[PDB]
RNA sequence: ACACCAACGGCGAAAGCACUCUGCUGGGCCGACACUGACACUGAGAGACGAAAGCUAGGGGAGCGAAUGGGAUUAGAUACCCCAGUAGUCCUAGCCGUAAACGAUGGAUACUAGGCGCUGUGCGUAUCGACCCGUGCAGUGUUGUAGCUAACGCGUUAAGUAUCCCGCCUGGGGAGUACGUUCGCAAGAAUGAAACUCAAAGGAAUUGACGGGGGCCCGCACAAGCGGUGGAGCAUGUGGUUUAAUUCG
RNA sequence: GCCCGGAUAGCUCAGUCGGUAGAGCAGGGGAUUGAAAAUCCCCGUGUCCUUGGUUCGAUUCCGAGUCCGGGCACCA
């Protein structure tokens, strides 16, 4: 729909799931792919895997908008941290840069309890 | 005894001794009691009856129950007791298998997170 | 904007390189165990339980090695 | 087997072809022992495949196996109190060994008269992928695939 | 609410106190003779401070979250888990006065090996300024001699050897309850019995057995195979009933 | 009384701009699981309301008939 040539990927993983969503530096999306778009659930969800074929599926419709350099945003402590990369260097799109964006509050609202499971 | 229980084999068994109605109808409501919450895992009840003492030998006179349960999964409930009258021996043998059984149904049937 | 990483890949890129690379600046900055830290809140006492555990495992780590 | 593993034991050959495979086929399809029969049934096996293509026999074999061979299939795994279908790779031998076992097994189930002709209506549809013993394995496959999300250590 | 700094670090009488800054102010320690010349130590009653929860009045309300509701789990689940979420948590002005308010160790003084540390300072040395070294004090931490202790352990920061003052204990339940008073807006706090009843209740170490605590390892124990039982018919062993007896084990 | 929309697998509805009849559950099977469930995959059934017309032939387009779901009315 659009053919802009660089951009921004930005990859959150969280630990039930791994949003994968495709934007422009103008700060504008494009277009995601989900861990749970592809046709997984819940457990599965948040295995590395889904996060590979998440990203694979996200870069086939930005190769399809002809895109060529990019930077990657991973937010959050799960898996797919790791594994997500892998696709965006097997899908044949150059790596500009890799940030860390996971937010770290320097102090603040007070987190949840602990569960006693 | 039970419907619920229906599927269960209750097997009442005098060793040295004579079974009356009573020792039945309370054998039936005290194992009753203790299985029937449990069902779904329990298969089958054993229970054997004896006596000793007073006129028959030496020593005091002891009653002693001894019961076995079965699951359909895990075996060997192994339920050993002595005391003076059948009733109180029963109360207590009722006793120790539910804790046992509630034990098992703690164990496997909690969902327990086991991570090893 | 702001950053907490960053890996700048040059053109001599290879899957494997630039993954352990960003692995050891996720682990050079703490980030997974930070964000399983403040998952869950802690009172003061499991706070001074990390605090002696983490502090006398890394200097003990350097004490010995 | 906790302790000690096992020792390798000798491949034998098929007196008429020398083959490893047909052995080991002979050997699967043993019971009680009698060798006496089951060389008969298998040769008779050969004799109406032969029969039926003109095509060598002993290349039926490896059509048959290298079509119902699972390279991969599944295992259960006790994982942090989870029960997990993680889809394990399988070994060169294992490979052959299931291959002979649903060979033989749907050859077991078949309609028809002599165990000859059912062995060899199997070897005919596995060779040319036609069968119940090739759609097991594929059965497998599907089942390793859809469970593909559990192995952790792909 | 204050990440990193943060530390087996600092100050405080204790409670507690940490983004940064400035202002008002409390102590502490050290070096000098500059001075007073026993002014000391403790403390019944009495006073002040005193985490958190709680309460009164007025604000404030993001997150968290008693209560409450829904979803599950389960024989049941008024719980654990999840989804929401009110009091409260915050600020001002008060009240309450309790905590495993713990070093489970009242305060002052004197005196009794060391080793390894740290913080603040002072001296000499090193250079002429940062170390550096040796040392004097003041506090703070870890091993350990004498001695102490029922044992564990404590051991110059005593639980050692002595002196002084103060609080408290006198078998376990009954019970930190009742009654009565004092205080409190209330919740309660402080003071604190007796009848009755038991021959025990308790501490420290030890050998076992046990743990849905760990570490290491075996066994056709599981797995991987191959054949069976449970279904059918009969053979037979036992229980049960039946019988004059179905001998007893 | 008028005005719309429907009748399609046992149930609930997707429908080329006429050339194959389809989804989601109910069912059968397999393990999942020591046993439950998730987890997962396979398989079965049709006069596309009844009738004629159009067409090289129709679920598809049109006429009549029948039933069903709703919307809006009136001075015995
Ligand atoms: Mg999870
Ligand atoms: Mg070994
Ligand atoms: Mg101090
Ligand atoms: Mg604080
Ligand atoms: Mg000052
Ligand atoms: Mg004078
Ligand atoms: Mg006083
Ligand atoms: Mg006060
Ligand atoms: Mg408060
Ligand atoms: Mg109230
Ligand atoms: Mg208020
Ligand atoms: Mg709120
Ligand atoms: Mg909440
Ligand atoms: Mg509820
Ligand atoms: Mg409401
Ligand atoms: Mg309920
Ligand atoms: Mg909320
Ligand atoms: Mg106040
Ligand atoms: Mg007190
Ligand atoms: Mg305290
Ligand atoms: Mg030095
Ligand atoms: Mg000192
Ligand atoms: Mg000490
Ligand atoms: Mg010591
Ligand atoms: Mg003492
Ligand atoms: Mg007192
Ligand atoms: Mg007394
Ligand atoms: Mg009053
Ligand atoms: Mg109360
Ligand atoms: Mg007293
Ligand atoms: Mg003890
Ligand atoms: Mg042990
Ligand atoms: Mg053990
Ligand atoms: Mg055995
Ligand atoms: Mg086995
Ligand atoms: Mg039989
Ligand atoms: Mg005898």
């Amino acid at each position: 729909a659009r053919k802009i040539p660089k951009g921004v990927i930005h990859v959150q993983a969280s630990f039930n799931n791994t949003i994968v969503t495709v934007t422009d530096v103008r700060g504008r999306v494009v277009s995601w792919a989900s861990a749970g778009t592809c046709g997984f659930r819940g457990t599965k969800r948040g295995t590395p895997f889904a996060a590979q074929t998440a990203a694979g599926n996200a870069i086939r419709t930005v190769v399809e908008q002809g895109m060529q350099r990019a930077e990657v945003m991973i937010k959050g402590p799960g898996l797919g941290r790791d594994a997500a990369l892998r696709a965006i260097r097997r899908s044949g799109i150059l790596l500009s840069f890799v940030r860390d964006v996971t937010p770290m509050p320097h102090n603040g609202c007070r987190p949840p309890k602990k569960r006693r499971v | 005894w039970d419907g619920p229980l229906s599927s269960v084999k209750l097997i009442l068994q005098g060793r040295n001794l004579e079974v009356s109605d009573n020792v039945r109808s309370h054998v039936e409501d005290k194992v009753g009691k203790s299985v029937a919450k449990h069902s779904h895992l329990v298969r089958e009840v054993d229970v054997r009856l004896s006596a000793r003492g007073g006129d028959l030998s030496k020593g005091p006179k002891l009653r002693r129950c001894e019961v076995t349960l079965f699951t359909k999964r895990h075996g060997v409930i192994r339920a050993e007791e002595d005391a003076e009258s059948l009733y109180s021996s029963i109360d207590l043998v009722s006793s120790i298998i539910q804790r046992k059984l509630r034990k098992i149904k703690d164990k496997v049937s909690d969902h327990g997170r086991h991570m090893k | 904007s702001a950053y907490n990483v960053q890996v700048l890949v040059d053109d001599n890129e290879n899957e494997e390189r630039l993954l352990n690379r960003f692995r050891r600046e996720v682990m050079r900055a703490g980030v997974i165990q930070e964000c399983k830290r403040r998952r869950y809140f802690e009172n003061k006492q499991e706070e001074k339980k990390r605090k002696h555990r983490e502090a006398a495992k890394r200097n003990s780590r350097r004490r010995r090695g | 087997s906790r302790r000690g593993t096992v020792e390798e034991k000798t491949a034998k050959s098929d007196p008429i072809y020398r083959n490893r495979l047909v052995n080991m086929l002979v050997n699967r399809i043993l019971k009680h022992g009698k060798k006496s029969l089951a060389y008969q049934i298998l040769y008779r096996a050969v004799k109406k495949i032969q029969q039926k293509t003109e095509t060598n026999p002993l290349s039926v074999l490896r059509q048959a196996i290298r079509g119902v061979t699972p390279d991969i299939a599944v295992k259960a795994r006790r994982v942090g109190g989870s029960t997990h279908q993680v889809p394990i790779e399988i070994g060169s031998t294992q490979g052959k060994a299931l291959a002979i076992r649903w060979l033989l097994g749907a050859a077991r189930k078949r309609p028809g008269r002599n165990m000859a002709f059912k062995l060899s209506s199997e070897l005919v549809d596995a060779a040319k992928g036609s069968g119940d013993a090739v759609r097991k394995k594929e059965e497998t496959h599907r089942m390793a695939e859809a469970n593909r999300a559990f192995a952790h250590f792909r």
